């Protein structure tokens, strides 16, 4: 009883702070920066994906407390589509920004040719199309099921039922956890190893603290991404492998893991936009 | 993710 | 030492004569006319074609087309009303410090740091524009170029020289050498009979093209003067310097008539211009704004603070409708 | 919406397309300003590298285009037009190191280096300092001591310590030791080692510029 | 000393110049300004209908 009110307040606070941070980043990008550099297009893409992903939380919150979905099948399709779609959009946006900083630091001659707003816009369009490749069939597959006492907003099964659902869960697990952490970790590790050799940072005491600041920013971004996206995917793998007995503690673990997963979508505008030096120059 |  | 003493006593004599004979007290006289007050000028068009800091702009006699050059290597001709680009000229000498527009509108001069003056013909057949004349013969750097006519051009250069070229001949007709420092600005009279050239010795020397000798010399600044414009009558000219002081010199009176300066601005002049009535002084500072001063009141009439960087060049149209300011942020603003 | 005005708008858009194509072509080229004293030996560096006030040298090395502007031929006051060269990537500054005993040139060369390095327009632009005339210098140190030019010099007469001493005397002249670094290289007749050092310095400046663009730095 | 001689000769010819009273020249300048004060868009704001901008 108290736990349900607790998790409901948790979803409400996370949704409010995520929408507030996303609207602040939209306000600064629209009225102040006016989209001059290529990086601001990626920050706009991340803010849009995080705002649309965080918008799914009031529809998801009532599902636990009420137990029914009294909104119709079409809105169920839209909510499941947005939920998968903006998740993939944000994850590939973070991967594209990691590749952007890798090309910017490690390959300086080709970064003059590649890092243009035209390539940023076409890779942004390719990002939304590649996320729509997962968003549209899940949108078509989303259905509404009538239980004996409840309404369920869920995915339908084609025969064999275990194969398609477990293949979808393993494919989302791999393409959202294994590949992106590997790309971000390798590109940022090679970036830190390349910046360690640079004379502009590896000299006097004054530039050493700037190098430490950059390494700290890299470690904070990678650590927040890993600590946020690990537990809900690990819990999905644990349920896929072994059936878990129903407990009061696991019911709170569900909403705590979902809150942790959305917390990254909340915190990526704070970690990226505000912490950047150019946005501090705007102040 | 995790819900529904 | 006798000849130097003779020069010193002649200088003392002419200084004593200009001091004792002329007693202006102009501030007591000019109080009768009413002040203009405060004038608000709004931007009408914003021209966005350049991708680098523009250094020179010049209007035309029909007040329709305007030329502007930037540090990428291009002279873009703009239209003041419809924003359309008539011609774009790519410059071999990318380092450009001046621009001239012909009174007929056929030719444009360009260049300045590469010691080459390129004159491009505009109203020609067989398609696009082509370079008409390649002028050379200095050793410093050209600082300003002005068309007297379609056949004569006067340039000021950074090797202590001024020069007059005939377009068809291609060689120097008359060379002016009376300075001891580099000249920085050049402006022509409306009748185009004679001009004044300002140098880095805080001096401005009048030159007549026909006679070929310096007639008058004006002093009173403490540093380099960057801009020179004649009055529409043609008997006065204002000079702007790095000491934030816009001194005005009269040809007939042969003294400093009026000084325009303020406490909080101490920075340097880039461009100075006049209105056709002559009431407005358009002074370009490096304080990110160009000010409108009152020529007969010595008070600030307006602040056209529309740029975020220093204004390199400024131009008032011939009919007097608008004033266009160009700054190093690659934005050309037309103010009406 | 007349027929002539639509053709003027179409011509203006075609001109805008050529302007943005030429601007993106010009943006990737790296500009370097070369300075130094009179007869310091800048023409030797120019002749070593691959190929009127300003003579412009355009050359490529490892798919990176360099436009080099040596303005030392012009005899004029530097400060009034030096703001034309703002935003430049690097300044290659040439100093005749073996010119110390001729009366003295080293002192106005240091004054020129103080005027260029501490200039308000070049607060963030790196300066690549080159010390040429290496071969004559040990033959002019064995016969003539370095104490004539600097009385504070206390050390044995050898190239290995005097060269590092001249390097430190030029390097400590900067007043901003955190923003603009001074890159000192002794030019020798190696197989384009000079060009390699210049490419490494330009690569470091492009890394710093990309870090400023991304927002990390 | 030839350059200084040229300077002395130029000062000699410069010295013999017509001297005009500053009051009459200032009156001429203010008379020109009041004459052409009406024919000035900067001094007198023109309505936007006749303004080409």
């Amino acid at each position: 009883m108290i736990t349900a009110i607790t998790i409901m307040a948790l979803y409400s606070i996370v949704c409010v702070v995520g929408l507030f941070g996303n609207f602040l980043v939209m306000y600064v990008i629209v009225r102040y920066t006016k989209m001059k550099t290529a990086t601001n297009i990626y920050i706009f893409n991340l803010a849009l994906a995080d705002a649309l992903a965080t918008s799914t939380l009031p529809f998801q919150s009532v599902n636990y407390l009420m137990g029914t979905w009294p909104f119709g099948t079409i809105l169920c399709k839209i909510v499941i589509s947005i939920d998968y779609y903006n998740m993939f959009t944000s994850i590939f946006t973070l991967c594209t920004m990691s590749v952007d900083r890798y090309i910017a630091v490690c390959h300086p001659v080709k970064a003059l040719d590649f890092r243009t707003p035209r390539n940023a816009k076409i890779i942004n369009v390719c990002n939304w199309i590649l996320s729509s490749a997962i968003g549209l069939p899940v949108m078509f597959m989303a259905t509404t099921k009538y239980r004996q006492g409840s309404i369920d907003c869920t995915l339908t099964f084609s025969h064999p039922t275990w194969y398609w659902e477990n293949l979808l869960k393993i494919c989302v697990f791999i393409f959202a956890f294994i590949m992106p952490v590997l790309i971000i970790t390798v590109c940022y590790g090679l970036m830190i190893l390349r910046l360690k050799s640079v004379r502009m940072l590896s000299g006097s005491k004054e530039k050493d603290r700037n190098l430490r600041r950059i390494t700290r920013m890299v470690l904070v971004v990678v650590a927040v991404f890993i600590v946020c996206w690990t537990p809900i995917h690990i819990y999905v793998i644990i349920k896929a492998l072994v059936t878990i007995p129903e407990t009061t503690f696991q019911t709170v673990s569900w909403h705590f893991c979902i809150a942790l997963g959305y917390t990254n979508s909340c915190l990526n505008p704070v970690l990226y936009a505000f912490l950047d030096e150019n946005f501090k120059r705007c102040f | 993710y995790x819900g529904f | 030492d006798q000849l130097r003493q003779e020069a010193e006593q002649l200088k003392n004599q002419i200084r004593d004569a200009r001091k004792a004979c002329a007693d202006a007290t102009l501030s007591q006289i000019t109080n009768n006319i009413d002040p203009v007050g405060r004038i608000q000028m709004r931007t009408r068009r914003t021209l966005r074609g350049h991708l680098a800091k523009i250094y020179a702009m010049h209007w035309g006699t029909d007040s329709r087309l305007l030329v502007s050059a930037s540090q990428d290597g291009k002279l873009i001709i703009w239209d003041s009303y419809t924003t359309n680009k008539v011609h774009a000229i790519p410059l071999r000498s990318s380092w450009v410090m001046t621009c001239a527009y012909a009174p007929s509108g056929n030719y444009v001069a360009c260049g300045g740091l590469d010691n080459i003056c390129s004159i491009y013909n505009l109203k020609t057949r067989e398609g696009n524009v082509r370079v008409s004349r390649e002028l050379a013969g200095h050793t410093g750097y050209l600082s300003c170029c002005r068309f007297l006519d379609d056949n004569q051009i006067v340039t000021s250069s950074g090797d202590t020289t001024c020069a007059l070229w005939d377009i068809e001949t291609g060689q120097q007709t008359t060379t002016f050498t009376g300075h001891t420092g580099d000249v920085m600005s050049l402006s022509l009279a409306p009748d185009t009979r004679l001009f004044v050239s300002g140098a880095c010795d805080a001096s401005a020397k009048l030159w007549d093209v026909r006679e070929g000798m310096c007639r008058q010399t004006f002093t009173g600044h403490e540093s380099d003067i960057n801009a020179i414009c004649f009055f529409p009558n043609g008997n006065a000219f204002a000079t702007g310097s790095d000491d934030a002081t816009c001194r005005l010199f009269d040809l007939r009176a042969d003294q400093e008539l009026m000084t325009y300066s303020h406490d909080n601005i101490i920075c340097g002049i880039t461009s100075v211009s006049f209105s056709k009535s002559g009431r407005l002084l358009l002074a370009g500072y490096d304080d990110f704004n160009c000010n409108v001063w009152d020529a007969l009141k010595a008070d600030r009439a307006g602040v056209l603070a529309g740029h975020d960087n220093r204004v390199s060049c400024l131009g008032v149209t011939d009919d007097g409708m608008a004033v266009a300011t160009g700054s190093w942020d690659s934005f050309l603003k037309i103010w009406n | 919406l007349s027929a002539e005005d639509k053709a003027a708008v179409e011509r203006s858009k075609m001109i805008d397309r050529n302007l943005r194509e030429d601007g993106e072509k010009a943006a990737r080229e790296v500009k370097l300003l070369l300075l130094g004293a009179g007869e310091s030996g800048k023409s030797t560096i120019v002749k070593q590298m691959k190929i009127t006030g300003i003579v412009e040298t355009h050359f490529t090395f490892k798919d990176l285009h360099f436009k080099m502007f040596d303005v030392g031929a012009q005899r004029s006051e530097r400060k009034k037009w030096i703001h034309c060269f703002e935003g430049v990537t690097a300044i290659i500054f040439c100093v005749a190191l073996s010119d110390y005993d001729l009366v003295n040139r080293m002192h106005e060369s240091m004054k020129l280096f103080d005027s260029i390095c501490n200039n308000k327009w070049f607060t963030d632009t790196s300066i690549i300092l080159f010390l040429n005339k290496k071969d004559l210098f040990e033959e002019k140190i064995k016969k003539s001591p370095l104490t004539i030019c600097y009385p504070e010099y206390a050390g044995s007469n050898t190239y290995e310590e005097a060269a590092a001493y001249i390097q430190c005397q030029f390097e400590d002249l900067n007043k901003r030791k955190d923003t603009k670094e001074i890159y000192t290289h002794f030019t020798c007749s190696t197989d384009t080692k000079n060009v390699q050092f210049v490419f490494d310095a330009v690569t470091d400046v492009i890394i710093k510029n990309n870090l400023k663009d991304c927002g990390l730095f | 000393i030839a350059q200084a001689r040229k300077l002395v000769e130029q000062l000699k010819m410069e010295a013999n110049i017509d001297r005009i009273k500053v009051s009459k020249a200032a009156a001429d300048l203010m008379a020109y300004c009041e004459a052409h004060a009406k024919e000035d868009p900067l001094l007198t704001p023109v309505p936007a209908s006749e303004n080409p901008f």
